RNA sequence: GUGGGAGAGGGUGGUGGAAUUCCCGGAGUAGCGGUGAAAUGCGCAGAUACCGGGAGGAACGCCGAUGGCGAAGGCAGCCACCUGGUCCACCCGUGACGCUGAGGCGCGAAAGCGUGGGGAGCAAACCGGAUUAGAUACCCGGGUAGUCCACGCCCUAAACGAUGCGCGCUAGGUCUCUGGGUCUCCUGGGGGCCGAAGCUAACGCGUUAAGCGCGCCGCCUGGGGAGUACGGCCGCAAGGC
């Protein structure tokens, strides 16, 4: 499989605004992906982290989801 | 003085005469605790991840500013004083960190 | 009494019982079943068989409100977590779809001894 | 905290001549505005014992060029302490 | 000094969603719960399961790491303010200003003490139910102190790398975090794994030394009696040195 960042543009990875690229970074749940996933540095991990995070209290990224299949 | 971004979410269902007064009320309390605006981004009506005060949706305003640094907390316990107001978020503004460059 | 024609079952599966309840597409339920609704008493309520007999009986109790129609709402590890989900397909109605919304904490409160 | 505007008006003040910027002179400056900065920070913030650990080393490190200063010309010491108001 | 950096380092205020419990409403019957089996328990005054509203306390899923920070204890939601340590580049300034450190002073997980709060979940003691030859236990149902906050004590620990601190020297290889660079790589500062020489009783250690040297502090001198007795200092007590 592809990894996040492969495809994908030039992106900010500090704006917590822009939902369009953070939403391709949650999985089916809001669970936020793994390095494995991502393709992402241990330093540009830790930035999306926040980010996500922060994005999360102005309500534009879930917290969590439900599992539509099983 | 640094810069901070001010992220503030209200009630989508307000009036002409309700946006313009709790927005007028925002550049009232700004004046008063010193802050310069630099540049302003109103994005309005965007759906919500999740419901926040019963509301699926959020009215949406950011703000760039250089106010004191001492009056920061002051500035967000004035703002979330007001019922139409629901989210406040100031950041400290950062560098635009990019990625895949 | 009430003619709903479609709505939700949430299987509720632990590993002592399986429990299911059939409400209108709003939530409020309509029937119910458990393992220990159909006779087993003891342990063997958290069988997958149970499990079994337990989806059935709720299902048909709904049928005769008239249900055809079920988004099916999961929660829960247990034994027959699967086989109680199998048996509401093979029941006649309709699965509309399956989501498992099992609640897990954001670690909040401390755990008996017996989870830790 | 402690800003570079503030910063450079305690070092030219203490310089020993322009463009001196580690004479013992203006270590000692440069500390002891540090040392009052955080004596504030700790006077509110009492709990803060981490920080604390700081202060006793700056403290420390103070004290040793005020003791250096004092065997080598006993004279700038004078100086240097009655201008901070020390000891 | 200057210019840059990364970080659950500390303190304060604020704040977000998930979950548990409780209350209110809706809908809805005959059980739920729990175990190896069970039983005590709860349920017709309507529980369990389900949808909605509210209250309150505690802890932060994913990210999360074999990762990072701190002198140690220890430190994970997010935001802001106050603040400590540290690393790199420049080769700018001072001109041996250094190292260690008996005593002193401060910090010091958990449990425990005092005063006043707080109290959702968990839970010593305790109350029960089981198991059993017995059960003063493991398993089950309850449950008080306590766990949480403030302020003041207490000073212990497998407080562990069972490895005191600083400096110099002595093959490399490989994984990694974070800087700088003429950016297959080079070069620092950390975190790991193999391994030269060498050391070690052996296991093992090996540029993060347990190698080779030097400086300084602490400490040991067979087991039991015993971390006891006595004396002293500390502590409200428990007790500690
Ligand atoms: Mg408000
Ligand atoms: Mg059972
Ligand atoms: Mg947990
Ligand atoms: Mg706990
Ligand atoms: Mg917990
Ligand atoms: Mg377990
Ligand atoms: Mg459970
Ligand atoms: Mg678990
Ligand atoms: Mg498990
Ligand atoms: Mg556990
Ligand atoms: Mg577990
Ligand atoms: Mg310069
Ligand atoms: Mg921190
Ligand atoms: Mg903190
Ligand atoms: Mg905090
Ligand atoms: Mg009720
Ligand atoms: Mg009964
Ligand atoms: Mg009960
Ligand atoms: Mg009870
Ligand atoms: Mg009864
Ligand atoms: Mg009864
Ligand atoms: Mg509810
Ligand atoms: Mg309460
Ligand atoms: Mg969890
Ligand atoms: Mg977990
Ligand atoms: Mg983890
Ligand atoms: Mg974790
Ligand atoms: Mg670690
Ligand atoms: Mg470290
Ligand atoms: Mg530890
Ligand atoms: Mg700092
Ligand atoms: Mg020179
Ligand atoms: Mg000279
Ligand atoms: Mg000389
Ligand atoms: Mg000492
Ligand atoms: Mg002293
Ligand atoms: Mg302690
Ligand atoms: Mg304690
Ligand atoms: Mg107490
Ligand atoms: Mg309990
Ligand atoms: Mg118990
Ligand atoms: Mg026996
Ligand atoms: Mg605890
Ligand atoms: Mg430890
Ligand atoms: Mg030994
Ligand atoms: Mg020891
Ligand atoms: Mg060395
Ligand atoms: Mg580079
Ligand atoms: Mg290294
Ligand atoms: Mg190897
Ligand atoms: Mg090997
Ligand atoms: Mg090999
Ligand atoms: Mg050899
Ligand atoms: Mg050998
Ligand atoms: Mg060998
Ligand atoms: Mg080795
Ligand atoms: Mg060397
Ligand atoms: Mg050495
Ligand atoms: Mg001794
Ligand atoms: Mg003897
Ligand atoms: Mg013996
Ligand atoms: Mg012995
Ligand atoms: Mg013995
Ligand atoms: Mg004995
Ligand atoms: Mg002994
Ligand atoms: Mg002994
Ligand atoms: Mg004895
Ligand atoms: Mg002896
Ligand atoms: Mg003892
Ligand atoms: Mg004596
Ligand atoms: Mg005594
Ligand atoms: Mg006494
Ligand atoms: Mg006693
Ligand atoms: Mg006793
Ligand atoms: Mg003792
Ligand atoms: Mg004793």
């Amino acid at each position: 499989k592809a990894k996040v960042k492969a495809t994908l543009g030039e992106f900010d990875l500090r704006d917590y605004r822009n939902v369009e690229v953070l939403k391709r970074f949650l999985s089916e749940t809001g669970k936020i992906l793994p390095r494995r996933r991502t393709g992402l540095s241990a330093k540009e991990q830790r930035i999306l982290a926040k980010t996500i995070k922060r994005a999360r209290i102005l309500g534009l990224l879930p917290f969590t989801e439900k599992l539509v299949r099983k | 003085m640094r810069r901070y971004e001010v992220n503030i979410v209200l009630n989508p269902n307000l009036d002409q005469s309700q946006l313009a007064l709790e927005k007028e009320i925002i550049q009232r309390a700004l004046e008063n605790y010193g802050a310069r605006v630099e540049k302003v981004e109103e994005l309005g009506l965007r759906r919500l991840a999740y419901p926040i005060a019963k509301d699926p949706q959020g009215y949406f305003l950011w703000y760039q500013v250089e106010m004191p640094e001492d009056r920061v907390n002051d500035l967000a316990r004035e703002l979330r004083i007001r019922d139409n107001v629901r989210r406040v978020m100031v950041v400290k503004s950062q560098e635009p960190f990019l990625a895949n460059a | 009494k009430r003619q709903v024609a479609s709505g939700r079952a949430y299987i509720h599966a632990s590993y002592n019982n399986t429990i299911v309840t059939i409400t209108d597409p709003d939530g409020n339920p309509i029937t119910w079943s458990s393992g220990g609704v159909i006779g087993y008493k003891g342990s063997r309520k958290g069988t997958p068989y149970a499990a079994q007999l337990a989806a059935l009986d709720a299902a048909k109790k709904a049928m005769a409100y008239g249900m055809q129609s079920v988004d099916v709402i999961v929660r829960g590890t247990g034994a027959g977590r699967e086989q109680a989900i199998r048996a509401l397909q093979a029941s006649g109605l309709q699965v509309k779809s399956i989501v498992d919304d099992t609640p897990v904490p954001h670690n909040g409160c401390r755990p008996k001894k017996k989870f830790r | 905290p402690i800003t570079k505007e503030e910063k450079q008006k305690v070092i030219q003040e203490f310089a020993r001549f322009p463009g001196d910027t580690g004479s013992t002179e203006v270590q000692v400056a440069l500390l002891t505005l540090r040392i009052n900065r955080l004596s504030e920070h700790l006077k509110v913030h009492k709990k803060d014992h981490h920080s604390h650990r700081g202060l006793l080393m700056m403290v420390g490190q103070r004290r040793r060029l005020l003791r250096y200063l004092q065997r080598e010309d006993p004279e700038r010491y004078r100086a240097l302490i009655e201008k901070l108001g020390i000891r």
